[PDB]
């Protein structure tokens, strides 16, 4: 015979191992493959699809009210309208999105994100907004004159109802980490703020309050590493009817 | 290492790097061009 | 200049030297360069063909050795009346390479290190003698080691539903088996681990000093899969790590004073030499005293 | 199947074994390599770097005082100034050096060493010294007329502030051993002594006491074998905060 | 013997004999010549 | 994976097995080989070297007296002088020789032996002897007329001080056995006897008693098989200072 | 079968049949001839 | 993988796809033609 | 499969089909012919 010796790790069951195993049903012929639309081969294809952010995650907002931000005409200039925390690991507006949900199965991430906002006011409504991304290091800007020093896009409402703010990958390290310390230098991405650029101006017959819907997605420079169990789902007991499977 | 006679006994296949994200990101009949207004 | 070195250099025979303007034995330490004086220039040498290999001092060989990094003992028993601090048939460990000095000192000989880590887990069991000082035999238990990365939830009890390990890598092994072994890849978010980090981990001023957040690994969670038996046992888990595929940069002065903490490089030194704060080397009576002088 | 039989040693865990092992994280992509200065591939590169000897390892010397040797003008000729034990395994002036620290991770060594001394007196100070290496066999020489029979360099202070004494590899055996028996024929290297050659002569305005700093390094004929745990570090208890890792 | 699909699973690599000690022994802009005074 | 099954003998420790085993010290470089005189590659080279027989193994002989045989002038003709048992396994004159010592590590042997005798009398001493080898089957011859029927050499003392008696390999079987039954047909070799051929004749000033030294060695047709533990060494307790190794 | 990287790990070498018994049986400067008297 | 010397020790043979159902479905001397009446 | 260095360690040899029954059935100097009387 062949002389052999067993290495450390022999006989172990590693859940991520990759080996062939004995076929339980010899000569079984699986059903022939048939073309089905919508095949996905890499999860990065899913995170590239836009999904709505829950910007209005406040106690006053119920159901889909949390998925839109209301803006009204103001009588003071350069007023802040809203900001968006950029932490995917923490429970924030980006968590329940395609990019957020898929990414929270991993520990490291890199690449640019894009935020798209659709103005859903009446045709007669007009206004200009400035959307700013502030790289980390300081406090979230509270005034337009400070926020406009960072990356920003000035958005003019019009026939094209939607604008895109690119959050470029600006990082010292190759990857960032989805870690619970939101203030860590390996995790913090910065802030996104939205200020009035001129004002929301509508005629008397239009609604005086208009809504924006914010979307987020990753660009094709996005990548993820270090698979982990998602903290978005858990169970403390057996589900109903699970016991019946053994009856 | 697969000495089994049935092909489905083989180890995992992690070499399919083909992608087509446009199936979900741009499923429109008229493709959009860069810079040009969509509407 | 870079070159391939497999053996120690040979020596070439040399003759008498009396040359004006040539002083190879004189040097200028102030420039920061080590003396370039050769033996052939200091004395008259013979020819020697040196066949001595240098492979055992390769960084890979120097560091690629399995070393203890974690040792945890916990009681395997019915923990219904156990304290909150007790390991109730499982434990979690925040992974670090700073708890055992032999490996720590060798690692801290370098500023930056890049390597993959081979992990070997060795388990031993002993019957509890407290009150029940009777021996019945050692059970062959099954254990689960789960790697919980940053941001993932760690199990809170032996039967926690977190152990289902949908995506976490888990290894199930038996005490009677040879020690479990797995390879962890270089998982730093940078190109190399920062053995030393002269910085703070957060954007505020209260973050920990001396630990690079880029090198955060995660938690190793180990439980006994078996439900408790009528009698209690003590289970000891030892974790060994062997770096491999190593790259190292910027060597450093070795640690001299004893380590105090795993969180910092704080130093106190021994009460007296050797390795005291004011005297690293042991004392001799005077600079003209030969400690081990050979007489006859 | 393949007939096999298990050899002695099967199932053992040898800490110095070299085998492949199961990857815990399939398809993980490590961070791309980046050029970093100061790469070291063989520890012999480190031992070739000069480091200071603790020649003045006496109770009267505190801190960095132990890293310099003071020399003064003498009124008798040919006087001994200091000697240096050459044992790396024992606790001596060479132990806390790059060469010493690295070598004490090994058991056998071979090759030439070099000692470099820098004179740190004033520009106006003058003097000549003789540095001698005595191969083993007898007592450390106590007089210049005996020490000068061995390998030596006569050092004239001047514009070049530093001189090098080569300790050539003179050994019956291919290697020596770092063994606690300092008088063993397999370990003893001999002695290094320093005598006044003429005198230290300084003017009235210069300091009447001048210091030397001694450095040691191995030449590129140096080699080491038989890795061992260094006796320079140890612990009798767990370090502080080590327990907290399990909390 | 490495039948694993991930390259980092391989055994140790002890065949890199390249050296450049001058990085630490002679990191000076002006290289020094043998015998000639440094200063 | 590879389907396998364990054979009988798996996991056993056979002291004569020949397999590779894990190197405990990776990358260790052994000391370079150096030419040393007197290399031996086959133990048969040692048994070919002459060594002295203990012919005079009698209670009256002490120390090296047992290594020589004294012969004196006789007043009767054709007298027997000595005989030599040819059994190597039994305790006899051939046991403490190079050939005997090496052979007693084995069980089977074959090939010719040679006995050489050196006459150590004075230059003035003269005499002739007959050395006979009797193949086995009967009693050891006690008279010259019977002994001379076998293989023999008549030795004349002279300038060449030594004669060689060849004991040719005369055996029914390919090998003989070193078995404790000295009378077995698989072990008995026969006898060697020495008779006066004429007489020892010396002048009055020479010693009237002269000594012979007998040597034995194997020829290059000698071979051995079936290694065994030598019965020439044993211990009933631990040697002195053996316990100290554990202290 | 030796998959170890260090050569000294290999199994025994029993193939060196070279001999030179004259080193011990005839270490004399003047070689002796068959039949001819030695002295 | 069969290192045994006797051929009957080998694993199963599942590669004989030859068929002849007419032995049981049409064991008549006169073969029947499609469409044409049998009788 | 024999990785042992000594040839006698090998498995059994069952391939010697040579026969000569006449050694026992017809060990006579004069061979007998078919049909012809033996005597
Ligand atoms: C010890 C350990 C165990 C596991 C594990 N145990 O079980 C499992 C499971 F679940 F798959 F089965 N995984 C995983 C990873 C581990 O450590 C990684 C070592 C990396 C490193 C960084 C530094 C550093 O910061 N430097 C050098 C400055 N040092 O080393």
């Amino acid at each position: 015979g062949v002389p052999t010796y067993l290495l450390p790790g022999s006989g172990q069951f590693l859940t991520t191992d990759d080996h062939s195993s004995a076929p339980a049903l010899p000569c079984f012929n699986p059903t022939p493959e048939m073309h089905i639309p919508g095949q996905v081969r890499n999860m990065l294809e899913v995170v590239q699809v836009e999904s709505m952010m829950e910007i209005n995650n406040t106690e006053s907002a119920v159901g889909m009210e949390r998925l839109k931000v209301d803006i009204s005409a103001l009588t003071d200039v350069d007023q802040l309208l809203f900001n968006i925390p950029l932490d995917i690991q923490l429970d924030g507006p980006l968590r329940n999105t395609l990019v957020g949900n898929i990414s929270r199965y991993y520990t490291h991430w890199s690449g640019s994100l894009e935020m798209t906002f659709m103005f859903c006011g009446s045709f007669m409504a007009a206004g200009k907004l400035i959307l700013c991304y502030t790289p980390p290091g300081g406090s979230c800007p509270t005034t337009r004159e400070t926020a406009m020093l960072g990356t920003h896009i000035v958005w003019d409402f019009g026939l094209q109802s939607s604008v895109t703010l690119i959050i470029p990958w600006i990082s010292g390290s190759h990857y960032r980490m989805f870690n619970n310390d939101a203030k860590s230098t390996n995790a913090n991405v910065g802030y996104v703020t939205c200020f009035m650029q001129t004002n929301l101006i509508v005629p008397s017959e239009s609604s005086d309050t208009c809504s924006l819907i914010g979307f987020i997605a990753a660009k094709d420079d996005f990548s993820l590493r270090l698979m982990r169990d998602s903290p978005d789902i858990g169970q403390l007991d057996h589900l109903h009817a699970a016991e019946a499977a053994y009856q | 290492i697969n000495f089994y006679k049935d092909s489905y006994a083989a180890s995992a296949s992690k070499q399919d790097f083909s992608q087509d994200p446009s199936k979900f990101t741009e499923p429109v009949v008229e493709g959009l061009k860069a810079g040009a207004p969509v509407l | 200049i870079e070159s391939i070195i497999k053996t120690a250099t040979d020596t070439v025979k040399s003759e008498i030297n009396a040359e004006l303007g040539v002083v190879p034995s004189l040097n200028a330490v102030e420039t920061g360069a080590t003396s370039n004086t050769e033996p052939e220039e200091a004395i008259q040498t013979r020819t020697v063909i040196n066949q001595h290999g240098v492979s055992e001092t390769l960084v890979e060989n120097f560091l690629s050795r399995a070393a203890l990094v974690s040792k945890r003992s916990f009681e395997y028993k019915d923990h219904t009346s156990s304290t909150a601090r007790a390991d109730k048939n499982f434990f979690k460990w925040t992974i670090n390479t700073r708890s055992f000095v032999q490996l720590r000192r060798k690692l801290e000989l370098f500023t930056y290190l890049r390597f993959d880590a081979e992990i070997t887990i060795l388990t031993t069991v002993a019957v509890n003698g407290s009150g029940n000082n009777t021996y019945v035999g050692l059970p062959d238990l099954t254990l689960q080691a789960m790697f919980v990365p940053t941001g993932a939830l760690t199990p809170e009890k032996q039967d926690s539903f977190h152990w289902q390990s949908g995506s976490n890598a888990s290894v199930f092994f038996k005490i009677s088996d040879p020690p479990a072994r797995i390879t962890i890849p270089f998982m730093c978010i940078n190109s190399a681990y920062s053995v030393f980090y002269d910085g703070f981990a957060g954007f505020e001023k209260n973050g920990l000093y001396g630990i690079n957040p880029a090198d955060t690994i995660g938690n190793l969670c180990v439980r006994i899969v078996n439900e408790h038996q009528p009698v209690g046992f003590t289970v000891t888990v030892r974790v060994y790590m062997k770096p491999k595929h190593i790259k190292a940069w910027a060597p450093r002065p070795p640690r001299t004073l004893p380590y105090m903490s795993i969180a910092n490089a704080n130093y106190k030194g021994k009460e007296r030499a050797p390795n005291a704060l004011s005297a690293i080397i042991g004392n001799r009576d005077s600079v003209k005293t030969m400690p081990h002088n050979i007489v006859n």
